[PDB]
């Protein structure tokens, strides 16, 4: 595409610059270009890809929620009619969000997942697949909502199966996957008990493995464990 | 909203 | 342009929604469309226009400064050669910033300023003209830098002349104009003594007129006076 | 940086 003429290494360098400048749309465009070179991504490069799109879609999600709340209030009793503009603008933001999700899912399907054979890379990408279907599910209201939800569930479940077989219970990717799949259960699948059980079991199994870790690995694992605890506190 | 990473 | 098919009132409504959602690029596009309808802007509408572009260009300026600092460090003794990428990306951001400034200046010239006859509207627009030439001056390094600086100075000076004749010394537009022109003197024109004198005289003349104001007007004027004081404290 | 509005 537009980045076809730029060297892979230059795209990665500029993605790092864009991150420092908080230019996340640029960062995402650079990393899309890097993926489209066709080579596998290193750990650091996978992280850059995820950070860029997380920030872009995160801003879209926040805006969508603001607009959805205004729209909901406009449809209450006693609310004065203000015309189609709120719905139109919410739809505009929604369409842009769906476009970003489709772009990410397209990169994963063409061809990051199929060339990812190591457990750490495959789990990382399948977690992303689950996350971006989850974001599609957050805004879905039509006849494909069930299929969108099932796509998220399926991706998360494959990731979980691999992580449990191939990674230690303190591995940060495994922990972050479990954190997010637990949120999927609570917020998307209407399964709060499953969400709570998963967060608790994940936390406890990680706790029991901390003794094996260096100071630095301990810091990383305990940070994510605290996020599991925070959600458990919110939910109980 | 709950925490995700 | 792209907003040519949307009603003026709908563009204004959506600009307000975009502000609430912190979607400032959208806000700016809506307000550009509203200006291009050809009718004069109300006070509230002028404020929406200014807020939208201030936020867009403000983010560009912050990013430019980050990138410029990295570039400066790359040209120090003992710095390892990293190729053209830092310069290229700084140039990309710079070009986008200049484009936004040119868009704003274009709206002012076609035809907001020429149809603005009331002192409050004319001063508001001329202050904007000064500000966006100032932003162009911040990144200018070539043979037109002097002319860019003089364009900012000329716009600010016309605004000051009108404000002193037609507005009270506590008027928020007059105060904000003086605040910004003082910063122009300090940061762009290499005239720190002029900057300090202007901030001090503005503050003191406002202080002496506060007795004439309502509680609400007092709050507004004193807020801006505090910004003048903050700059004086930074500079002395 | 100094304050502007
Ligand atoms: C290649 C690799 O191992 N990548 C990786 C990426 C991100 C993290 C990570 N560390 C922390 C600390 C605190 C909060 C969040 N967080 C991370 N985010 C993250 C996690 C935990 C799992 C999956 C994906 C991401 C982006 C790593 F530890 C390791
Ligand atoms: C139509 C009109 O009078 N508009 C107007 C717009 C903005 C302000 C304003 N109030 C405050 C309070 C605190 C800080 C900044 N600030 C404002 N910004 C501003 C000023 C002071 C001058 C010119 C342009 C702007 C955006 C007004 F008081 C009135
Ligand atoms: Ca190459
Ligand atoms: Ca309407
Ligand atoms: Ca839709
Ligand atoms: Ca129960
Ligand atoms: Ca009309
Ligand atoms: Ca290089
Ligand atoms: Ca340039
Ligand atoms: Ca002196
Ligand atoms: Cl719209
Ligand atoms: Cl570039």
């Amino acid at each position: 595409g537009a980045m076809g003429s730029m060297e892979r290494a230059s795209l990665i360098q500029k993605a790092k610059l864009a991150e420092q400048a908080e230019r996340y749309e640029d960062m995402a465009a650079f990393m899309k270009g890097a993926v489209e070179k066709g080579e596998e991504l290193s750990c650091e490069e996978r992280n850059l890809l995820s950070v860029a799109y997380k920030n872009v879609v995160g801003g879209q999600r926040a805006a969508w929620r603001v607009l959805s709340s205004i729209e909901q209030k406009s449809n209450e009793e006693g609310s004065e009619e203000k015309g189609p503009e709120v719905r139109e603008y919410r739809e505009k933001v929604e369409t842009e969000l769906q476009g970003v999700c489709d772009t990410v899912l397209g990169l994963l399907d063409s061809h990051l997942i199929k060339e990812a054979g190591d457990a750490e890379s495959r789990v990382f990408y399948l977690k992303m697949k689950g996350d971006y279907y989850r974001y599609l599910a957050e805004v879905a209201t039509g006849d494909d909502k069930k299929r969108i939800i099932d796509s998220a569930r399926s991706a998360y479940q494959e990731a979980m199966d691999i992580s449990k077989k191939e990674m230690p219970p303190t591995n940060p990717i495994r922990l972050g996957l479990a954190l997010n799949f637990s949120v999927f259960h609570y917020e998307i699948a209407n399964s709060p008990e499953e969400a709570i059980s998963l967060a608790k079991t994940t936390f406890d199994e990680a706790m029991a493995d901390l003794h094996t870790l260096s100071e630095d690995s301990y810091k990383d694992s305990t940070l994510i464990m605290q996020l599991l605890r925070d959600n458990l506190t919110l939910w109980t | 909203f709950p925490a995700t990473v």
